[PDB]
């Protein structure tokens, strides 16, 4: 199915993103991730529909603390700021 | 630096094939390289298996990450010399990387 | 060792998905891993591009070797809990590695 | 095209080779190669037809000394023992 959704992207931008946006038939996401030192990063982008249930759900058994959040209205993820799991 | 296409020109002189390939002198082949991180973004055109493998790696790093490889290739034609020194035109499929993704 | 298929059983309780995947409890997904040496033998199912890239890497080691990845995948069916508590059947393509090769 | 050729294999056997053979639609090969450390090994197997011109020809600019030879009667690689390209001086 054709991409119908426009998303913000940062860190996961495609090689030919324009003005920091991307398109997809799946979801926009934002993710916060903590490395081994306690430092966090925020990133965002587009996720295609196939396999998106696995990725939006994520595994709670991941070794690194991180939270991904997905949404399905245009740009929804731009100011999305998910939080590490408590 | 995540999975993407990189430049690679294959010049037949530089691989020492000037004597059997008569045309072309070389071509842009490209290659794919770079990390397949979580999550796999739309432009990485990943399979379900690569997505699952990526999540498993994040749970236990003894399972490797998915790999950045060509996911679309195109053909080139070449003229060459055979056993007896005659010129044959041959289409070679899958010679040029058009797109990379995590698999 | 060279590119081949390796065992990998994905158990959903272990990865914490047993709350949304109601069946099966897990499945054999497998994964591909190992070297892509010169020459690429028949069972590696390589593309022309992977063969050329393998040769280039032998001349100029700044160009990476080809990568061992799934070259045939099969599907599994799963029952999952949807965004509403509804139990639904879904065919998931490309979930299981049936063969590996150098790409 | 269906595999029609039977080859010896050693070091490049497929995971389901039997009493040391493999089948292919391409060529049998034997390759002698000298590694980083001056250690030489001999290996053999089956090469599929697609891309076989590139692999049977090889590059004379390879960084390490090696010689591959291909052939196309059954098991023709059996006792094939190539000679290394001379040490460049």
């Amino acid at each position: 199915t054709l991409p119908f959704l426009k998303c913000y992207c940062s860190g996961h931008c495609p090689d030919d993103a324009i003005n920091n946006t991307c398109i997809t038939n799946g979801h926009c996401f934002a993710i916060i991730e903590e490395d081994d030192q306690g430092e966090t990063t925020l990133a965002s982008g587009c996720m295609k529909y196939e396999g998106s249930d696995f990725q939006c759900k994520d595994s709670p058994k991941a070794q690194l603390r991180r939270t991904i959040e997905c949404c399905r209205t245009n740009l929804c993820n731009q100011y999305l700021q998910p939080t590490l799991p408590p | 630096s995540s999975c993407k296409r990189h430049p690679l020109y294959v010049d037949f002189s530089d691989v020492g094939w000037n004597d059997w390939i008569v045309a072309p002198p070389g071509y842009h082949a490209f290659y794919c390289h770079g990390e397949c991180p979580f999550p796999l973004a739309d432009h990485l055109n990943s399979t379900n298996h690569a997505i699952v493998q990526t999540l498993v790696n994040s749970v236990n790093s003894k399972i490797p990450k998915a790999c950045c490889v060509p996911t679309e290739l195109s053909a080139i034609s070449m003229l060459y010399l055979d056993e007896n020194e005659k010129v044959v035109l041959k289409n070679y499929q899958d010679m040029v990387v058009e797109g990379c993704g995590c698999r």
